[PDB]
Order: C-alpha cells, then structure tokens, then sequence
C-alpha cells in the first residue's frame, strides 16, 4: 500500500472539471470521419460575419421587416438626426439578438473593435452624403451635427459602392467591458446625420432605406463563460 | 510514456507546465482538448470566388 | 551648496536657495504609457509644454494652530490653463507631477511641516454611517482644512488630524513619499509622483489618483518677530500628460 | 442661476447634496466636539438681479468643563482653570488615606456641554 | 492537428493594432460592396489615425471544445423505493439532448457535431412525507442500465433482463462521489446531425425532422436494495459533457422558445426588443434628472 | 523571477556586524537631516565600538507571500433544510473580503493587490432544538454555486437555475474533507484595488469607494436532499488563501476600528495608550515594591 | 489499483496548508501585468522606514498632535530628564501603533537593531546639547545624567544638521526576544539628559518641541505568525 | 517532468531537499511560492534623487 492523503475537492463533481474516465464500451470502432463543409472552431469565427441590425426596433416594428430599414430622404431634412444608439453590443436591443450579440450573451467579458457595415437601397440615381459619428463616452449623445462631427467619423458618399465602413476602434480605460455593461463600461454611441441632403430625379421614389450590418474586427475576444439570459423553460420535454 | 506540456498562462507577466499519462484503453476516455486554439474566419467571411482585395472599389 | 537648485517646465522656472533634497515617488520618474501596457487604442494627444509646466494654486495661512490642510489631485488643477482643457475634452488622462510647496520664515520663526503624497487617499464620513460630498472631499484650488477635532456633518470628510480622514496614525504618514519643512533648515519641499494606478489610465474627473497633505506636527511659533504673516504656496506640474478619446466637452 | 461657493465652517462641514443653483439647500453641520451657533441650512435664492444664499455660515465652538470636585481628604494635583476637552484632572490622596476609583478624570461634552467624565476616586484612612 | 488527444500548443492571440498616420489616395477601405456576400475587413487603423498596441488577448476561451465541453444537465427523473405502481419503482427515458434547452440551444448552435462524451450522475434520495417517519434504512445502493436499441425492456424492479450479461450497468452507493463515464461517438453516421429536413418514409412522410435520425437507446434506473419500510424517493440526473469536439456549419442561435421535444416547432417571436424611437440615447452624465 | 511558481532557492539572510573600533574625524554618519524625507541608514558600527557578528537570521516569514498565504474566513451565513420562508432555504452574499476584520486589515496594507485564492469551505449542520427529536435523516448533501455578475440568480431553492450549466458548482456531502478549489486573478484592472479615491459616475458623484470597483459576482448555496422531517440548520464558512502574490505602495495599518463593510469610516480614535508622564519607567529589578 | 494507506492528517484542514487544487476557471485568460511603482516584497521593507513616534503619551494628547512633540526649554533644567521610555517595540504605547510596532505585533518574536532618529524643530537661532543613552536591562532606569553616561549613548549637538541618530544595538542573552515583550526577555531604556542646557537670544522663543522617530537596521528580523491584538468585530458586514 | 529543490532548513546547523510534480492545467492551481525572498527598501527609506552618502553632513 503507498501512502496518501486525500485534499480538499476530493469526491466533488465540478461542471467545468476535465478528468480522465472509463470508456464504458472498450474498442469501440467509431464510424470514419468525413470531410463536411464549413467546419466551425471558434465562435469568434461566427461573430466576425455581418449579420443585418435591426436599427429601427421601435414599437411596432418588432415582428415585420422594417425593423430592419433606417429611412431616409429626399428633400432638407439637415436638423434631423437620421438614426443613433449606444455602443452596448451584447446588451441592447438594437445589437443582443444580432450574431455578434447572441455570443457575446454566453459570455462576461468582451473586447475589440467594431464593424458597423451601412448599405444605401435607393435607386441608382439617387444621390447624398451621410457623416457616421461614433463618440467615446464621457458626455451625452452629440445633439446636432457639429457635436458628432468632433469625434471619430466618415463622411460617406453614396455612389456605386453600395455600402459603406464605420469602424468603432476600441478606445476604454480597461482592456475588457462587461457584456452586461454598466456605465463604469460605457462604450458611447454612434449616430448619423444628412452631410448634404439626398438629391434626386423626377420619376424616382423620394424615400428610401439604408440597412447597418455589424460584426467583430480581428482584434475582438471574450472571456468567462456563462449561460445566456436569452433561452428558459417550464418544464421537461423541453 | 508521458507527455509534458505547457500550462495556460495565469497572474503574472519552467514551472509553467504539467505533465499527463493516460492510463486507459480509448481514445474516448482522454481529457478534452482545451489547448487546441486554430481558426479560419474565412469559410465564412469571405467565400467568394475572386479575391476582393478591398482598399479597391470591390465593383467598376 | 546643494541647498540651491532651479527646475524647468515649459515656460516657467522655480529656484530656491534652500532646499533640502527631492524625493522621486517611490523611486520612479514619470514616463509616457508603453505600448505593451496600453489599452485604449486611438492615437493620444501630448500638448507637452502647453500642459507640462508649473501652475501655482492659491496660498493658505499658516497659524499658530492650524490644523492642516489637503488637495485631492488630478480635480484642482481642472481649471488651469490647457491642462484643465484637455480634461474636460478627454475620457482618459494620464499624468505625473512635480509638487513644490513654499514656506519661508525666518532665522527665529520655528516650526515644522509634513508634506506628503497619498496615493488613493480614500477617506471617511463624519457622520459614521452616511456618505461623504464630493463638496467635502475637494474645493479644487483652495484646500480643504484638517480639523483639531473631531467634526460632524453629514457628507463632511472626518477630519480630525490626528486620524488623517483615513482612520490611520497621523504619524505613520510617512510610508507615502514625502518630504518635511522644518523652517530652521528647510524652506520648500519638493515631490516628483509617477502615475500610479491600477489601470493604465483614467478618467480625470471621476477618480482622484492622490491627494497632497500640508500637516504641522510642531507649530508656527515665535516673538515681538514683527512677521506673523507666514503663508504656504503649493506650485505642481503636471508632467508626460497624455489623453485619450476626445469628444465633446464634460458637463460642469 | 449659481449662488456663489458656499466657503467653509471652521471646525464644521458643509454638506451640498443638491449643486449650488437656485432652488438648491445647502446644510451645515458642527465637528464633534464643538457646538452650532447660526443657522443649520442655507437656500440659494434669487433676489433682484443677484442669486445669493438665503442664510450665512454659522459658528461652530468649542467649551470648558467646570471646575473640577473636590475629594475628600485627598487633592487635586496642579488644579487650574480652563478645562478644555479632552484634558485631565488627577488627584492624589493625603498621608494616612488610601485611594480607591480611578485617580483620573476627563472633560468630555454632552449634550453641548462640558461635563467630567467617570466619578472621581474615594480617599480612605 | 488529431482531435482526440488531451494537451496541443500555441497562443490563440487576436492581431495587434498596427500604427496608421494620414493618408490622401485613391484607396477606399472603407468603401466595399456588400452585396457579394464577402464581410469587410477594415479594421481601426483603416478608417482613423491609430497608434500602435501589442494585443496580448487570446480567444482560448470560444474554441469549440472550450464553449461546449462543461457538463450540462440533460435528463431528470423520479423512482420510488416502494409503491404499488411497479412502474414508479424505475425511471427510464429516450437518450437525447432535447430535454433541457439550455445544453440544447448550445449544441444547435451547429447543424452537425461529432464527439465523445463524459457522462456523470447525480442521485439523491430523499425521504417521503407521512405520519410515521422512523426507519433505519441502510444505504441505498442504485442500479443506472443502458439498453442499446434492440434489447429487452425491464418489466419490473425485478425482470430478469437487469441480469446486464451484456449491457452495460453501473452500480453505485450513496454517499461516494457521482458516477461517471465516457462514450464513444456512437452515431450511425459519420456525424451526430442536430437538424434534418428530412423524413423516415421514401414517400416523403412519416415521421419528420430530429427524430428519425435518433435510435440511441434508452435509460433504466432503479434501486437495488428494493424495499424500505417507509416510502422513499429517488431523483436521478444526467449530466452531458461532450469532449474531442468537431462541429460544421454554424447556424443562427435559437430565437423562440422551445414548445416540445420531437420538434423544431415555435411561436412567432419578436426580433428583439422595443425602444422609444430610432433616434433614442438615455442621458447618462446629468446632474441625476 | 516568475511569481506564479511553487519553487525558487536563495536564503534571506540579514546583515552582518561589522567589527568597529574608536574613531576620531569628521565623518558624522549620526548626524543627518530627516527633513529630505530619506530615512538613515546607520547601523550599530557606525555609533558604538561592534564586535563581528555573523547574522544567519533570515526574513523568510515576512515575504509578502507568507504574510498573506494562510486561509482566513471571510464570511459565514447560515440555511435551513426546511422553514416555511423559502428564503432561509438558501444562503447568498456577494464576494468581498471586506466583512471580516483580520483579514481585511491584511489585505489594507497594501493599496493594490494581485493573486490567486485558494478558496475553502466549511461546512456544518446541526439539528434544530425542538420538544421531537428523533428521525434519521441521511446524510447531507451540498451545493455550492458561483454567479458572476449578470448570471441569472435564484428564487427558491427549486430554480432551474440551480442546472449550472455553466456556472461553476460544487457538490459536496458531509463527514468528507471540507471542499477547496484554486480561482485565478480575476480582475477587469490590473491588480485588484483595495482603495479608491473616487466615484462611479462621471459627474462626481454616484457611490463612493471600493464599491464602486467590486462586482465580482456573488455565491449561493442550498441543501440538495432538500427535505428533512424535523428542521435542521446548517452553517457554511468561506476560507480565502491567496497565493502567488504581488503588492504596491503600502500603506499605514488601520488604526481605528472598521465601522462597516461599504466605507473606509471610522470614529475618532486614539493615538496610541496613555503613561504617566513622558520619563515614566516602571522600576523591574527591586527586592518587590 | 496501486495500494496505498492513509496517513494521520488525511482529510484535515490546515490553514497554513500549501498544497495544489483544481482551478474551478480552467484556461482563464487573465489580466496583463502592469508596472505599477512601489512594489512591496516583505514586511521588513515597511519597518525599515522611519515613522513617528508619540514619545508624549500622556493623558489629554491621547488625540492631538502634541503626544508627538518632546517639550525642551531655554534655562537651567539640567537635573531636570528631558524623557525616557522602556525599549518595548511591540508592546509599549510609545511603540506598538508605529509603523515598526504594527507590523510586529502580526509575529511574535523579534530581533534585530533599532533607529531612533531625534530632530530638532527650534528656531536656527536657538542652540544646545543632549545626551541621548540607552541602558541594557540588569538595573533601574538612570535616575541622573551620572548614570546615564555609564551606558551606551551620542552627545547630540544641535546645528545646521537638524537631525541626530540614537542606534540601540542588539544586547541580548537570546536571539530573539517576545514581541509580547515578558521581564525575562527585557532590552533596557533610553533616557534622555540636557549635556549642556539650551542658549537662545533675544526675540526668539525660549522653548521648542525634539521630535523622534523610529525604524528598524538592516539586521532586523521578525518570526512566528500570529494575529493581532488591534482589531476586532462584534458582528459580520463587519 | 518534475523539479527538485531545497527544503528550509530545520532543528541543525542531500536528504534537505523535496520534488514537486504539478497535475494541472492553469498555473492557478499551483502551490504558493513560499521560497522566493528578495528585498528593496530603496523605494520608501531613501526615495531621494541626488545619492546621500551620510558619513558626510547631508546638507551643507
């Protein structure tokens, strides 16, 4: 008999424990793998495709497909402020159900850079410039152009490129931010606003949609794994 | 016959590591493979035939 | 001698023809933020010498039975030239300090001062169980004043000397860096403070990274010394100031 | 708009829950130890073309207990005036008594007032 | 490299920030078109002037055998030591993973997944209600039995069939540390599919979807000391761990709710939630409005 | 070297007594100037004629690590097995190390802190006091959860919640050796803060303090045969042990006591205990006054 | 199965234990490590800094800055002691709540050299000389200057070097002595004598206050962990 | 892949030595690193630029 002491932890079943065990059938001849496409191996790979924002998430809109359509228009409009909303990716609504969002909600921790992806569906002889301004936090949502045009923006010019690239950088005190944000995690907002008016020519429709998809630059990561909020039930039979 | 390998790297900036004999049978009855980390964004990212250099207008 | 010495930032020069020596925090010399050690990732903005350079706050009186007085630090400096500017623009800042406080007297005036750094110098309500002021905390400039007694009030810091407002011995200060102005000797006191944090760097505003503390432990005494008036003058500058995530300016 | 900065109390606190703009309370408070002469509360109120506080800063003072009691058979060693907070009085008692209780007392406040502290010790032949 | 060996190398850190100045060209990153079905790749230093950052940050935590390989609850159920019923003296059940959502949305996360598994149980027992309540019961020891498709069903606490001559069984006693196990990749196929739209009939009808392609047996659990004076009762419950996992195309999380097992079914369900209008920012930063 | 490893040799011995003999000059290493805020740096030799003394006295049990490294409780609550208020079936609080003196008063010597902990737990129960004593209930079973902040908390002591599917748990039953496990540096910071001189809100104002930098989720645990005929209670106790640490720019001990665990608030305190008079010796050394 | 016997000890929980355990947060990332100035490594660090001692430990400046002023005056006081304390460093009033005394009193046993660096706080023009002595244990407190030269001591002249350093070696029959100091393991006092009064001229004030510090020499060392008496609760939230 | 070094010596002025084996994964399980002793009082006695030599007045 070798001597032994047993330490605390002893007979106790962790969740997340990684032990060896028993097969319980030995020489179990599996079936041959098979080379299937698509293979995934890490979720990052997933939250780094767009996925369509639904921007307009106002009353009513919750279950049909313009949740989904920023409108815009012909005409001067300047003072009006297109659309805006906080930088809260996994928490919300504008971003939690989106791909991005839905990982990050397995998550505590995220950190990284932004893509916010803007396509013009107008006709083609439809024309304007849009400014996307992104501002770090610290002050309230800039209420007038000239407030969002001193922090990090484009000025976007609709043309034959459909679409065009807002990168929020990631700018924090801390290298990580809670995807259950709090204002100690505060990320800012990003809101747009008509550069220039949206011109067009007779016997073409005078309003219009732009769409904004999201997903994570190659600098993004997450941590600490946890259950999502997202999914419950009653009962079994689930 | 063991293997050593190296530990995840915890609070601070040789005794870094661990080592691992399996004592049974199948395959099945190893320990997961926590350390494995490759990726390839691209299968789904990018599946387009014809390079899209982007820094280019990606159209004309 | 090594009691003279002269130091320059930006546009402004000190001298003195008394000092003892200059004590460097604990040992280590400001320096701008590596990028091995960064997290926010936009470009930051060091105005140097608009920034870097000697602002003097307002004085205080030395009585025969003052107490003490304090400063938190990065607020109180908030309304000096571009320094103050560039916080109000920026989400984070990160800056050093040069702190030179001035007291002559005379060859027959006598008494002695503690002047020290407290980095993260959390401190307590006088009333036990409510909640300090921000009011009670900091005046900016000016200077809060230690008390010789213990004071009451709701959201007022417990400022009894004798305690420090941390509930610690007034007399064990001295693991903080510091330096003492002992009128027969010595006639200013000069303090070099590396950033120090737990985080690379921070909001200006929101958290006072140290506060400065004025303490006689002898008193101000002396005779017919037609000379009762004997101020105190704190002077710093902020040194390797940079900022980060520029956007509109805070709200007052 | 704005009162002007409330200032300081010495030997008080000035608690400003509310900012210093019209309509706002400002509330004073005295260090343990000294007592509130003056108004506990000031409101910023506009009068005119000024915005000026309602109520100005009150004192806050101190105290001196009385003269401390005398013990029989005993004495009270280097009795003067002035017992200020904190201070002690000691006593001692004469050749042929024995002291019982602690030969020290202190002045304390209560209530705002001076008052000695525990009871002064017996002297016993 | 070989998914199934327990230690493998390498630092999974993400791309640092590479330093960017001014720029006036006719480079257009920021300018791509979406319709080509391609995600762009710009990243900060594309669009505004970045300074250089040494990114240490891995994503060691989001590897698929990380996110999936945490023991989950999959099955719970309930036996009694003594009843009239003979049917509440053993639990039995249909292995799959569609019980208990939260496991479930997880593996749904993929149309196909493939690997090995560490099952553990945990049993408790618990004394039943009633007017007399002393007993000295001794430890109750239980009897966990795997019957692969096609072998004989236990009748009763007492059938024959628990004789296990070639099903495997674990015999476990109360008061010791949780049985546990691993299993092989036991699909038909050459990977466990979560989805199919399919049905078991060549006619195109049947039985539709999930279902037809399951068949991995069932579970029968029961007591063994068989008895106790007073009435007793045990729960059983199973915990999934999968290891040495490969997965293949990725799928949008589950959105609505569950409504059943054998189903994919769900109600209509909003695509998030509201908020006043699209303009809508909370004013954090105030002086507490 | 690498603070994160369990060996690394090297005695730390104190210095040797430097042999002096009588001295006539103008050295005057007595003589310095405290005001420069430098601490002196004489030792015996420099004042009075020394023999050589060689010191093998070493500082190895003043290593921040020794110092710190021995478990500590840091809090107790307590749960019963039955009670009609639901709410006292389980125990939960919010991990901090602020509820306990001794180990508080510790960690406050330092302004900034970075670890791992080995965390204990104690864990007793004990049987109500009540006019029927007698049942034989089996022997108890525990469980242990950890919520990181956001985790969904639960409602009874029958939530689903208690699945931790993902959240990391522990079970554990009495008579066995008390449960343990290693935590790793857990910060958002860069060392875990033990004093901040500072607010939550930008606007200066919000809560004040440590707590603002807290928010490491909180822990909860529940009986798991969840029943008893007769009430029972049991008493579970945490033990922290950090181990592999590092700390920065220390600070004086606290010397008033602590009031509450929010707030670094104190009362007046003492300098230290009073004497007679400032040449007061007490005679030792007489035939017994 | 390789036999084994468990030894006495098995299953028990030390609190100074020193064994591994499973990580309950396999594969967490952790923070990067930040360079933050003045890393502390061992207590000593902190007792070898000099702190303030409240040498005037009377009663009624239990709460006011004078406990820390030593009283010395202009005039013939010579038969007068300026002060004198027992060499108690973790048990005394005049030491137990320094920076030396707390850290002690978290051991109990201690051995080493002490610093007590006395600083002048008088006017420039104000002059004088002290006798500062420690005595070892084995008599009674000097009762006069005679008998306080017999033993260890510096004749302290005051002058543009404000301060003098006292260093009382270490004298002992063992190598340690109790922190919780007992008669058997005693270290003697340090008394202090006016050498040759305090001259001062006109228009300067004719009494001043000595401060005094204390820290510990390079050959100090404390052993044997314990708690300290200074802190306590009634109740949790402590 | 194991490590032997020295044990703090005990009761008397090649059998003072112990080896260690780690079984984890995360330097976090790891036992406490009681042996390391280094030392720097600099930082806090003696913060001061301008090297002070006393032996030498310290003023002047």
């Amino acid at each position: 008999g070798l001597p032994v002491i047993n330490t605390p932890g002893s007979n106790q079943f962790l969740t997340s424990d990684d032990f060896q065990s028993p097969s319980a059938m030995p020489q179990f001849d599996v079936t041959p793998e098979l080379n299937i496409p698509g293979e995934v191996q890490n979720l990052m790979e997933i939250a780094e495709v767009d996925s369509v924002v639904p921007v307009n998430n106002v009353a009513g809109n919750l279950e049909t497909m313009d949740i989904y359509r920023i409108p815009v228009q012909s005409g001067n409009h300047q003072s009006s402020q297109v659309f805006g909303f906080q930088v809260q990716p996994g928490l919300d609504g504008v971003f939690k159900h989106t791909l991005l969002g839905e990982i990050l909600n397995y998550y505590a921790h995220w950190s990284g850079s932004i893509k916010l992806t803007f396509v013009f569906c107008g006709s083609a002889m439809a024309t304007g410039k849009f400014l996307l301004a992104y501002a770090p936090p610290g002050a309230n949502a800039p209420k007038s152009r000239k407030d969002a045009m001193l922090g990090t923006h484009i000025i976007w010019d609709v043309g034959l490129q459909s679409s065009c690239v807002l990168c929020i950088p990631w700018i924090s005190q801390t290298h990580y931010r809670l995807v259950q944000q709090d204002e100690y995690t505060s990320a800012g907002n990003v809101t747009c606003w008509y550069q220039t008016g949206i011109v067009v020519p007779a016997g073409t429709p005078t309003s219009c949609s732009i769409m904004c998809f999201v997903s994570a630059c190659n600098d993004f990561s997450v941590r600490l794994l946890k259950d999502t909020p997202f999914i419950q039930q009653a009962a079994l039979l689930q | 016959g063991a293997q050593v390998s190296t530990q995840k790297t915890g609070a601070h900036e040789s005794i870094i590591h661990y080592t691992n004999i399996n004592y049974y049978k199948d395959a099945a009855s190893n320990s997961a493979n926590r350390q494995d980390f490759t990726q390839d964004p691209g299968k789904f990212t990018e599946p387009v035939k014809d390079i899209m250099v982007k820094s280019l207008p990606a159209l004309n | 001698s090594d009691r003279v010495r002269s130091i320059t930032l930006g546009n402004s020069t000190i001298t003195t023809q008394e000092s003892a020596n200059v004590v460097v925090g604990y040992g280590r010399w400001p320096e701008y933020l590596r990028d091995d050690e960064a997290t926010a990732e936009d470009q930051p903005t060091q105005p140097d010498v608009a920034t870097c350079r000697f602002y003097t706050l307002e004085s205080v009186t030395w009585e025969k039975d003052s107490p003490g007085w304090w400063w938190k630090f990065p607020d109180a400096l908030k309304d000096m030239g571009l320094f103050g500017q560039n916080m109000y623009y920026h989400y984070l800042g990160r800056a050093g300090y040069t702190i030179h406080v001035q007291c002559n007297a005379s060859k027959f005036h006598q008494g002695c001062l503690l002047v020290v750094c407290v980095p993260e110098a959390e401190m307590g309500c006088s009333t036990v169980d409510g909640t300090v002021n921000e009011h009670g905390l900091s005046e900016g400039e000016t200077a809060k004043k230690f008390s010789a007694t213990g004071t009451n009030g709701t959201n007022t810091v417990q400022s009894i000397v004798t305690n420090a407002g941390m509930g610690v011995g007034v007399g064990n200060l001295t693991i903080f860096p510091h330096q003492w102005i002992n009128l027969r000797t010595n006639n200013c006191a000069t303090i070099v403070m590396p950033y120090i944090n737990n985080v690379p760097m921070d909001n200006m505003f929101r958290h006072h990274n140290f506060t400065l503390m004025i303490i006689p432990f002898v008193p101000l005494n002396y005779s017919s010394d037609f000379s009762t008036y004997v101020p105190i003058t704190v002077t710093v500058a902020p040194m390797c100031a940079e900022y980060n995530g520029l956007r509109l300016s805070t709200a007052l | 708009k704005s009162c002007p900065n409330p200032g300081e109390i010495r030997n008080g606190q000035i608690d400003v829950p509310g900012g210093i703009l019209f309509g706002a309370t400002i509330s004073f408070s005295c260090n343990t130890g000294y007592k509130l002469f003056g108004s506990t509360s000031s409101f910023c109120l506009i009068s005119g073309s000024s915005v000026q506080w309602s109520d100005p800063l009150p004192e806050c003072r101190e105290i001196y207990c009385p003269a401390p009691p005398q013990i029989d058979n005993g004495i009270i060693q280097g009795e003067r005036d002035h017992y200020g907070y904190r201070q002690s009085v000691t006593y001692a008692c004469n050749k042929g008594f024995t002291m019982i209780g602690e030969h020290s007392i202190y002045c304390t406040v209560n209530n705002d007032e001076g008052e000695w502290s525990g009871p002064p010790p017996e002297c016993r032949g | 490299g070989d998914v199934v060996e327990a230690v493998e190398n390498a630092v999974a850190r993400v791309a640092d920030t590479i330093g960017s100045g001014p720029s006036n060209s006719q480079a257009v990153p920021a300018l791509t078109a979406v319709e080509t079905g391609h995600t762009s790749q710009v990243t900060p230093s594309d669009t505004v002037q970045t300074r250089h950052v040494k990114n240490y940050h891995s994503r060691s935590e989001s590897s698929i055998e990380n996110f999936l390989s945490r023991s989950a609850c999959v099955y719970m159920g309930e036996y009694h030591t003594t009843n009239s019923d003979q049917t509440k003296l053993f639990a039995s059940w249909t292995i799959s993973a569609r019980r208990m959502v939260q496991m479930r949305r997880k593996l749904e996360i993929f149309t196909y997944v493939r690997f090995d598994v560490e099952v553990t149980f945990v049993i408790t027992s618990k004394q039943d209600q009633g007017t007399q309540l002393g007993q000295d019961m001794p430890p109750l020891t239980h009897q966990i039995m795997y019957i692969p498709p096609g072998g004989p069903i236990p009748k009763s606490v007492t059938d024959y069939t628990w004789q296990t001559s070639t099903n495997p069984s674990i015999f476990w006693t109360e008061g010791n540390a949780p049985p546990r196990m691993s299993i092989p990749f036991i699909s038909i196929g050459n990977a466990y599919s979560n989805f199919y739209d399919g049905w078991s009939h060549f006619s195109q009808n049947g039985v539709y979807g999930y279902n037809t392609l399951n068949h991995m047996g069932q579970i029968y659990v029961r007591h063994v000391n068989g008895s106790s004076p007073l009435p007793m009762t045990s729960t059983v419950r199973m915990y999934f761990k999968p290891k040495h996992v490969k997965a293949w195309v990725p799928r949008p999380p589950r959105l609505c709710q569950y409504k059943n097992a054998s189903t994919v079914n769900f109600s209509p369900t909003d695509i998030t939630d509201k908020r006043n209008s699209i303009t809508y920012i909370p004013d954090t930063v105030k002086p507490d409005v």
